[PDB]
RNA sequence: UAAACGAUGUCGACUUGGAGGUUGUGCCCUUGAGGCGUGGCUUCCGGAGCUAACGCGUUAAGUCGACCGCCUGGGGAGUACGGCCGCAAGGUUAAAACUCAAAUGAAUUGACGGGGGCCCGCACAAGCGGUGGAGCAUGUGGUUUAAUUCGAUGCAACGCGAAGAACCUUACCUGGUCUUGACAUCCACGGAAGUUUUCAGAGAUGAGAAUGUGCCUUCGGGAACCGUGAGACAGGUGCUGCAUGGCUGUCGUCAGCUCGUGUUGUGAAAUGUUGGGUUAAGUCCCGCAACGAGCGCAACCCUUAUCCUUUGUUGCCAGCGGUCCGGCCGGGAACUCAAAGGAGACUGCCAGUGAUAAACUGGAGGAAGGUGGGGAUGACGUCAAGUCAUCAUGGCCCUUACGACCAGGGCUACACACGUGCUACAAUGGCGCAUACAAAGAGAAGCGACCUCGCGAGAGCAAGCGGACCUCAUAAAGUGCGUCGUAGUCCGGAUUGGAGUCUGCAACUCGACUCCAUGAAGUCGGAAUCGCUAGUAAUCGUGGAUCAGAAUGCCACGGUGAAUACGU
């Protein structure tokens, strides 16, 4: 069982990080516990929704969570007192008073985590199992993208052996530090122990949603850019 | 194995002389990569051989790398319940090398109380074949005179290059039985 | 040709340029067709036996030419020759193909009138 | 786990302010050079005992993410194994992996 | 990189910051202000202490 | 007698043939051990039929024909037994109880061959340096006490999870102490929590003094937090890694792995994934019933090099001024220089080779020609690898505990063996006196100008810091002169005695720094034992994560920097 964990490679080009402050070293730590205690604590309150990925940014005397949910209303609920709710024990929670906002929405029904959710589910009920694994993947490439990889887990059918199955197909490159590819690995429970499903899916080999910047020092910013050359 | 024959780099004429045959010493006069060092004494060394003859400074240096010189390696390669061994020549690179080498192999235990003395007389010594490695040059090449009995798995071999298309004298080459 | 693909390393373009050129010289004359084609034309079966199996299972009927170490055997016309000599089989194939294209050039002005009768 | 490590970790910091605010300076005014014909009487250095679990030699932390023992980093408040799992995923700001 | 023993393999990570000076030979106040009423950056932080 | 056979019972009749091996005989330029004509055995090839598969195929194992011999699962038994034959072992027809669920004909693929051969990795070779032997340092087993805690053991563990073990930490052990709990939520009853402070007790822990009365309130009482008591529960290094989830290691950059789909086989399965040519590569040209395609490899990617370029301080000063010729300042951009736009290199040009071809090599400018140097970077998976101890978690136990505070002891013990790295055994050096230029980063438990104290180091005090400012930091090897010869020295400096300095209740075994005196092991290590293709190996110093106080380790950085890669 061998590879890095293909997203843990790219955070430093073209896609983003997790979470997103600055505390300069010494606070850096208690920032990092905050903000895992803000992750923690929060996606067991809106539990009751649907949800792919947390983002979570620590401004000054501030801490700003974005949210990617499956559809624009869901965690906004009735009259915006939902989301009133999260930003108020996101505060109570937090070593700062609290702002929330909802991200746009993108590909719900092809991300990685709400397709691993639904695998799980059908094995958490103990049905035989049989086509489900094909059927996964059928419709995920029936619905969009350009491949899938699905690897099943949890000693399936409650044998008293390990028994795993998976299935790829199309395209799903594996060591890329360029795009986005989506990937979830799933963890719930089941009568006889921990059942998981892994779910790498794949949009494309090009996302621009970061890159450096377009020009040099000189042209960006100010016209008048020049210094004196001396005269201290 | 190996695809390709790959080459090697190359050591560049020292910067007080000029000489290929100095860049090709002062990297096995190196001891714990310090180069600069081995350069005082190989420039100190022919300051003192040009004081037992003014004719050249590199006369009795050059001399000692021709004289002390071994041509020839032992290889090993089995033939059926017997290894035996196979002399080869070896290349000049490799000719210089092991002789220069020995000239410094010698030099640092000689005891004198500087190694650009130590090393100018080992020249000395080298140079007018009466020196420690003309025994060395004689045994290896004892080795040679004394195998040219034995052939690398010499049983098969006979067969294998008549075989394969190949022709009626070992073949020096990849994907024949060598 | 219209310059696309020929960015970034050379490996991904080459790898590209290269395998354009083998399915280009496989391809070239046969590059438009459709479907599963209404006859076959076999010059010689030594290497290409397979075809006339295949073509046999579809339904398609079958126009041979065989040498002497194939059969005469399972097709609907055959040519019993021999696979040598290029002076042969050059006489062979100039022959098949008048028979049946100046049919064709009749049938397809024949054509456009027979279709006209339904719209009329 | 243990509950040791995280009750510990609670101690220490009303302890650090109790016991130690007081005592800052306290070693070397009493005690060390600045003792110089000054001081060094014992009856003001026998009150090292009260700051012992409070001292700067039991800031060793652990972590405060999950409690867990040994290979600790104070710049996570993590270790080898729980950082390389946050990383994974994205969690720590500004991390990357390293080529040069 | 394993969870535990496997000890040749390893990781190695780094982290990179990153300082920019600007330099104003002259600050003007409404400069001051306009960086202290559009502040909501995480991404970078902003030292206005000096030295 | 047996392996008495085309791995066909006999013979006989019928069934497209061609050709070989080789032979009667008519004919040929008597022009392949040749052809035709007409017979021959004997045999290869393949069409019909036949077989489970090999195989047979006109001489059947086809199409059938007649008649005889003979079988009815293995083992034990081709023996026993009876008749007959044979000096005589034997030969001849030929068996059961009993034990047992298989034995046996054929084929696929793996691993494998010591049957034949090709191909790859620094795997050998071609060498080079380190370790095993010494000392210290550190790890494992053996061994020991109260206990010296574990996890991990052919290359995947022995400088590894467990990056800093006097307590704590830290698994353990002992002594002290309480049970909803030394940490949260909840209730009953008292105290605000927080702070300052005496005393008993080792300290945990308690009583008492003195500051404070916040929070909410039918103004009872309570939360926060503590004391006290139950449960639900928190807690558990509590067990099982053929019960798992999550994740990763090994081979290995192995050079391979698979999906869709057709055909051939009754199917398991082949084929493609193998050949020729070429590569770092299943890379790519040609191509066979294999066709099309994806993964790894390929790519985006950072980093650096020269080199163009802008910025111009906490960066710089070819030149010029004030002037000791110091960016201190009139002043300068020529200039490194920092981080970023990027530029250059593409087997693309040109030449030769190579099957048209990928590609290797040459040629030319340039820091550089072989995708520039370096890294990111490992398909799928047996290995029952390995973690229940990051953490999830069923099965499943105590929860006055398999929990936790406080002190002391412990891994680093010591008897040795074994692993690893450092530093050495020399003189390439050490010694004295003089002498030189770093890079990169770290510094709110922290370091720190100035300061005064100090024998170098250091020290306590303190402005201060955000690190291109100030500091760690005195970078070291290397450079200059004289000196030294295998004697443990002119190398190596452990031990140990003593003083000056440090972090802390505390420095004895288990902590740090400087320094004075004397001074052992070791003269390059049999078995053993590894990394390495070039900024590599070698060797020297420096910084850092961790970090009270411990670095030989690990991690990154810069100095000086090699033998050869023929051959399989």
């Amino acid at each position: 069982g061998q590879k890095v964990h293909p997203n843990g490679i790219r955070l430093g080009i073209v896609k983003p990080w997790n979470s997103t402050w600055f505390a300069n070293t010494k606070e850096f730590a208690d920032n990092l516990d905050s903000d895992f205690k803000v992750r923690q604590y929060l996606t067991k309150e809106l539990a009751k929704a649907s949800v792919s990925r947390i983002v979570i940014e620590r401004p000054a005397k501030s801490i700003r969570v974005t949210i990617h949910t499956a559809r624009p209303g869901i965690v906004i609920g009735k009259k915006g007192e939902d989301v009133e709710k999260l930003r108020k024990v996101v505060a109570d929670i937090a070593g700062v008073p609290a702002q929330i906002n909802i991200a746009e929405v993108r590909k719900p029904e092809l991300d990685a985590k709400l397709v691993a959710d639904s695998i799980t589910s059908q094995l958490e009920r103990r049905v035989m199992f049989r086509r489900a694994m094909k059927r996964a993947v059928q419709n995920a490439m029936r619905l969009g993208a350009k491949g899938i990889k699905v690897e099943v887990s949890g000693r399936l059918g409650g044998a008293e052996i390990a028994r795993t199955e998976w299935y790829r197909e199309g395209r799903v490159p594996l060591h890329t530090l360029r795009a986005d590819i989506d990937y979830n690995t799933s963890e719930a429970h089941t009568t006889y122990g921990v059942i998981g499903v892994k779910v790498w899916i794949f949009k494309g080999e090009i996302l621009g949603g970061m890159a450096a910047v377009e020009q040099p020092e000189k042209p960006a910013a100010q016209p008048k850019k020049q210094q004196r050359k001396g005269r201290k | 194995p190996r695809r390709r024959v790959i080459g090697q780099r190359k050591i560049l004429p020292d910067p007080k002389f000029g000489s290929e045959l100095l860049a090709k010493f002062v990297n096995i006069l190196m001891v714990d990569g310090k180069k600069s060092t081995a350069e005082s004494i190989v420039y100190s060394a022919l300051e003192t051989l040009a004081q037992r003859s003014g004719k050249s400074e590199l006369e009795a240096f050059e001399v000692a790398l021709e004289n002390v010189r071994p041509t020839v390696e032992v290889k090993s390669r089995r033939v059926g319940g017997s290894t035996y061994q196979v002399p080869v020549e070896v290349r000049p690179v490799r000719r210089n090398a092991l002789a220069m080498r020995w000239i410094v192999e010698a030099a640092r235990k000689r005891g004198d109380k500087s190694m650009a003395l130590r090393l100018a007389n080992e020249l000395s010594d080298a140079a007018e074949n009466k020196g420690t490695a003309v025994k060395k040059r004689e045994d290896v090449h004892r080795m040679a005179e004394a195998n040219k009995a034995f052939a690398h798995y010499r049983w098969l071999s006979l067969r294998s290059f008549s075989h394969q298309a190949g022709a009626s004298s070992k073949q020096p080459a990849l994907g024949y039985l060598n | 040709q219209d310059g696309t693909f020929d960015k970034l390393t050379k490996k991904e373009a080459l790898m590209r340029t290269r395998e354009l050129e083998k399915l280009e010289n496989s391809l070239g004359g046969i590059k438009d067709m459709g479907g599963l084609p209404d006859a076959l034309f076999v010059i010689d079966a030594d290497h290409e036996h397979i075809a006339i199996k295949e073509a046999n299972n579809l339904g398609i009927p079958v126009f041979a030419i065989v040498d002497t170490n194939s059969d005469p055997d399972g097709v609907d016309f055959v040519i019993p020759g021999n696979d040598d000599a290029i002076r042969a089989v050059t006489l062979y194939l100039g022959a098949v193909a008048a028979t049946v294209r100046e049919g064709r050039s009749q049938d397809l002005a024949s054509q456009a009138e027979e279709s006209f009768v339904e719209a009329e | 786990a243990k509950q040791s490590m995280k009750a510990r970790e609670v101690k220490r910091v009303a302890l650090a302010d109790k016991y130690f605010a007081k005592r800052a300076e306290l070693k070397a005014i009493i005690s060390d050079v600045n003792a110089s014909d000054e001081d060094r009487w014992n009856a003001v250095l026998k009150l090292q005992t009260l700051p012992r679990d409070s001292s700067p030699s039991r800031q060793r932390n652990r972590c405060r993410q999950t409690g867990r023992p040994h290979g600790f980093l104070r710049k996570f408040g993590l270790s080898r194994i729980k950082v390389r799992e946050a990383a994974m995923r994205g969690e720590i700001p500004g991390l990357k992996k390293a080529s040069w | 990189i394993s969870p535990h023993v496997n000890k040749d393999a390893r990781d190695q990570y780094e982290i990179r910051t990153h300082l920019r000076l600007v330099d104003i030979v002259e600050p003007t106040e409404k400069t001051v202000d306009a960086l202290m009423r559009l502040d909501l950056a995480a991404g970078v932080d902003v030292q206005i202490s000096l030295g």
